[PDB]
This record gives C-alpha cells, sequence and structure tokens, in this order.
C-alpha cells in the first residue's frame, strides 16, 4: 500500500512504514529503513506537481513522516535531507 | 496535521498587535 | 537523450543510487506536462526502452528488480 497508485493510501502506508521504523529496534527490520526513505521521495514526486487540496494534505502527511523518520533514526537523516533538496 | 510545530507563520496565529501591524503595513507595498 | 535513458535503465537496474532519482524526476515532469498537455512525448520512449531491456535479458533484470532494489 506504500507502492499503490492512489495518493491517500500511499500516505497511510508510508505513515505505517515510518512508524515501524521509528518504533522498536529489532535487527531484522533494518532493511525496511531503506524502503522507507525511498517511499517518501517516491510519494513526494507524485504529490508535488498536482496543486489540489487532497495533494496538499498528502504533502502534509508525507512531510510529517519525513520529520519523524529523520528524528527517530538520525543515520538515515542525511540521505533524507538531500532527497528533499532535489524536490526543492 | 502541521509539519512544523514551532512555526511562527501559520494561517492564523497572528495576535491583535500583529493584526493592526499587518493592516497598516501591507497597504503601502513599497520598500527602499 | 532517449538512447541515454535506454542505456541507463539497465545500469539503473544494476546499480542506480542517484540515477533512478534523475529518471523519476524526468518521468514525472513529463507526466505533469501531459497533465497540461504541453506536448509530453517522453513516456513512450521510456516504455519502449523498458520493453527492449526486458526483451534483452528478462531473467537477470527481473532478479535484480525483485531482489536487490524493489523500491526503485
Amino acid at each position: 500500500c506504500c507502492y499503490h497508485n492512489n495518493r491517500g493510501i500511499a500516505a497511510h502506508g508510508v505513515r505505517v512504514l515510518t512508524n515501524i521504523t521509528v518504533s522498536c529496534q529489532e535487527k531484522d527490520l533494518l532493511a525496511l529503513e531503506q524502503d522507507a526513505v525511498f517511499g517518501l521521495e517516491s510519494l513526494l514526486v507524485l504529490c508535488s506537481q498536482d496543486d489540489s487540496p487532497g495533494a496538499q494534505a498528502t504533502l502534509k502527511i508525507a512531510l510529517n513522516c519525513m520529520v519523524k523518520l529523520a528524528k527517530g533514526r538520525p543515520h538515515l537523516s542525511q540521505s533524507v535531507v538531500e532527497t528533499l533538496l532535489t524536490q526543492l | 496535521a502541521h509539519v512544523w510545530e514551532d512555526n511562527w507563520d501559520d494561517d492564523n496565529v497572528e495576535d491583535d498587535f500583529s493584526n493592526q501591524l499587518r493592516a497598516e503595513l501591507e497597504k503601502h507595498g513599497y520598500k527602499m | 537523450a532517449r538512447v541515454v535513458q535506454g542505456s541507463p535503465e539497465v545500469p539503473g537496474i544494476t546499480v542506480r543510487v542517484l540515477q533512478a532519482l534523475a529518471t523519476l524526476l524526468s518521468s514525472p515532469h513529463g507526466g505533469a506536462l501531459v497533465m497540461s498537455m504541453h506536448r509530453s512525448h517522453f513516456l513512450a520512449c521510456p516504455l519502449l526502452r523498458q520493453l527492449c531491456q526486458y526483451q534483452r535479458c528478462v531473467p537477470q533484470d527481473t532478479g535484480f528488480s525483485s531482489l536487490f532494489l524493489k523500491v526503485l
């Protein structure tokens, strides 16, 4: 559901993946971290060029997930910020 | 549903003093 | 640079790191142009390049896509 066509279901899925990443630190989840960060930028390049209030809410949800993901795991964070500059 | 919690500049977070400041300050629209 | 995009699709399938981001930024710009219908004849060339790359070496590309980089 993070790799789904609809924007809102993608936002909910990337929230779920971000929340799994920020939460409990078992080893055999760390690969999802990589998936997580790519998911954000993928969703971002879907919801940047749309200019609709639903897409604006998707921007809100995605950027809140970006902040929380960079907050929980700082070693992803640098990759996080550089991807953001690309869509800037 | 807000990204930045310590944002000074939201849609409507402007107190009264800033409200009359904006009212008398946006009208001129020129800066040197 | 349609031939350059077709060549880098196999390199992107092998190892992309940052080239996949450039490809995604190029494709969604064409998608936004097609939303405005501003003569966006760029997705068909990438689709033909992807079809040719799939027809060249289907199994190695499929294994790299479904094993190494599922996200991209």
